[PDB]
RNA sequence: GGAAAGAGGAGUGGCGGACGGGUGAGUAACACGUGGGUAACCUACCCAUCAGAGGGGGAUAACACUUGG
RNA sequence: CACUGGGACUGAGACACGGCCCAGACUCCUACGGGAGGCAGCAGUAGGGAAUCUUCGGCAAUGGACGAAAGUCUGACCGAGC
RNA sequence: CUCGUUAAGGAACUCGGCAAAAUGACCCCGUAACUUCGGGAGAAGGGGUGCUGACUUCGGUCAGCCGCAGUGAAUAGGCCC
RNA sequence: GGUAGCGAAAUUCCUUGUCGGGUAAGUUCCGACCCGCACGAAAGGCGUAACGAUUUGGGCACUGUCUCAACGAGAGACUCG
RNA sequence: GCACCUCGAUGUCGGCUCGUCGCAUCCUGGGGCUGUAGUCGGUCCCAAGGGUUGGGCUGUUCGCCCAUUAAAGCGGCACGCGAGCUGGGUUCAGAACGUCGUGAGACAGUUCGGUCCCUAUCCGUCGCGGGCGUUGGAAAUUUGAGAGGAGCUGUCCUUAGUACGAGAGGACCGGGAUGGACUUACCGCUGGUGUACCAGUUGUUCUGCCAAGGGCAUUGCUGGGUAGCUAUGUAGGGAAGGGAUAAACGCUGAAAGCAUCUAAGUGUGAAGCCCACCUCAAGAUGAGAUUUCCCAUUUCUUUAAGAAAGUAAGACCCCUGAGAGAUGAUCAGGUAGAUAGGUUGGAAGUGGAAGGCUAGUGAUAGUUGGAGCGGACCAAUACUAAUCGGUCGAGGACUUAAC
């Protein structure tokens, strides 16, 4: 462990706000289309985050036109240049799987101050 | 992973709304299909009117599988849904019209009729 | 550079854009025609009459500079 | 009644014929992130049909909007063409 | 051998859905062809169900609270042509 | 010298008869046709609601039946008396 | 066709699982002829290395159909394989139809139903140990006689819209990119599981009661999940070459003044053959090689490759174990000590403990506080247990030659 945590340890982000799972986040991604590079956002809920080190990951959850849609990002990527979080939400658990199979009104998530 | 016999909802205008597939063009004893794999496939549901009538062989794109696709860079997509779009044997869409959004890869395979007309491309 | 007129430009504010012009798809009913009722009603511009028109405050477009497109 | 279907806002008066917002089908421009439109006004076009006209001139006259007024606007309308 | 769970697909298995899985309680709404008029009928298809307070005419209804889930365990029709 | 009714049938050899249906593809199934090897009226003919741990064909739901296997619990198996 | 063989018993077809062999070759490789312009083809010769698909209908082979593929080869092996599976079909006892028979009954006509036993002795096949040998006793590193695995193939881009051809159409020979099926490892990622991990919740019973908990109900049920084992996940592979050949094609050349690949001489030439790549291997009784370590008591049968005794180098018994494992073996350690348990910090994981406080009539909520708990994972630390001991294990033959 120790020896792996050294040679990873230059590699590790600083620039990364506290969230949770249940809080709304949006994601700068970085798309190439051809030569051109650009800059997408995907607004959603994070609903996992399963981590230790660099292999740190989460996902967000969307509903883009009628179809939910998620998307996973390891949390140290230089692809991404910007995680911001726009609300906080009151959740009891750390994996929101109950999620994926409700719409509209019965899949709404409460706010709370921090 | 989509094989024979699976059933895919139609993202298209064509007259067509459940579709059965046949085989998996592309090899001789391949098992599955994915993000931008072509298909044959049997209109099983159909709607009154239409272009497209049920009971016809035709071919067909994936677009939007559940177990969905993974990029170069680490990150990953996955879809609630698997959806095709029927095809004219040299990519374009057969209707007018795409509903729902629809992933990246089918820029590389060169689908650029599709990509033109789907309201979201992620 | 101090000059007064004539001719342009956008802006704030008033009034008009519910008229005039088109069509007959819907509609078997107070929709229309004819005859009445409202002690259950509204009405800018226009005409008449009576009475007012006091004294204060905080802004903003334009403009000038600047960011993303 | 105003491309099909819902809604309100401003206003004395509209749930509005060349206004706004949302949904739907269709058409169009895009650097893909996005944007634009509604002749059942007058001419005109393609299509359907046995079958039905000019992409004209002027506000001199009558009526209408605003302005104190000269005036500016008016495919209403007055004339010309087949 | 006897048990529990399983990504994506969902009868592609096999002589044959065999074996498994699924339905299962109570209250309310609804329910076709046909018929010997009794039936068919639990046809099919849908909704409610925990806890606290107030009122409770009576049987219940309103206000509030918590979880992924309220017949929160065990026991209990799959259906159609 | 076989009438009504029915007929590739729990009966039809040739035969997977021919035509329509259902499937992407149907020697099984359902509808019809009549050329009934070898139907036929109480060893009854032809219908028929209700019923069946009967026989057959098709749909929805559900699934380790299958693509194609993986992990876990217990009993035998394995070592010692 | 025959009746040698088996009647004190030799169990039929399709399917399943697991294959192996022949070549009269289905694809891929190499060639000669063409009534071969190019693109596609016809036919004959050489070639068995590898490859050769999923459904529908029938008990079905056979067959027809659908959608693909480079291709969807044909035979042998008790028409391979039931002490390995199935029992749909044929061929027991029940019942029915057509038909024959006076009848009892019958039909390679049909229909619905219908019991498949076996604890592996020997050889054989896959794995794993003990004994001795290899001529002094030991600890390691190895060569390779032999042997096994592996061996498939598509599409696009370029050469080039070039050669060819009226047009339509469209190459060889080279170079580059990316796939299908198959296969060797592995758990960082995406998921599965995870019965001594965390949380929620129903019924009833116990810890005297309240609060807080234990037992049982499939782990009672529901939501997550560490290590380990895993595919559908991730990385790699069948790369380029050399040698001798098959069909075929020569160069030089006479017998036979010419001609002729052949007799003497001399070449080219295939996915095939021997190497090249991976793994096993000196029980290869032909038992191979290199480096390092250790060096002499007592009686005599008679002196002899004699017996017996204590030892060296080294090894083992016994104990703590896991990266190993059915057992045994293998590997990590035994106080010259981190081998396993515990302790002290940490991590994954769960998701806000108990006891108080505050706001509510209450159910509950907020706060102290990313709290409490935490199997297998990571560091440190001799606190407990690896104590004290015993057993085995050399003294190196003879002949010839050179030094």
């Amino acid at each position: 462990n120790p020896l792996i945590q050294e040679l990873t340890q230059e590699q590790l982000r600083t620039d990364i706000p506290a969230f949770r799972p249940g809080d709304t986040v949006r994601v700068h991604a970085k798309v190439v289309e051809g030569t051109r590079e650009r800059i997408q956002l995907f607004e959603g809920v994070v609903i996992k985050r399963r981590g230790a080190g660099i292999s740190e990951t989460y996902t967000v959850r969307k509903v883009s036109n009628g179809v939910g849609v998620e998307r996973t990002f390891p949390l140290h990527t230089p692809r991404v240049a910007q995680i911001e979080v726009v609300r906080y939400g009151k959740v009891r658990r750390a994996k929101l799987y109950y999620l994926r199979a409700l719409h509209g009104k019965a899949a709404r998530i409460k706010e709370i101050r921090r | 992973m989509i094989q024979q016999e699976s059933r895919l909802r139609v993202a298209d205008n064509s007259g067509a709304r459940e579709i059965l597939t046949i085989k998996v063009l592309g090899g001789s004893g391949r098992k599955t299909a994915n993000i931008g794999d072509v298909i044959v496939a049997t209109v099983k549901q159909a709607t009154p009117g239409g272009v497209v009538k049920k009971g016809e062989v035709v071919k067909a794109v994936i677009v939007r599988t559940k177990s969905g696709a993974r990029r170069a860079d680490g990150s990953y997509i996955k879809f609630d849904e698997n959806a095709a779009v029927i095809i004219r044997d040299d990519k374009s869409p057969r209707g007018t019209r795409i509903f729902g959004p629809v992933a990246r890869e089918l820029r590389e395979n060169n689908f650029m009729k599709i990509v033109s007309l789907a309201p979201e491309v992620l």
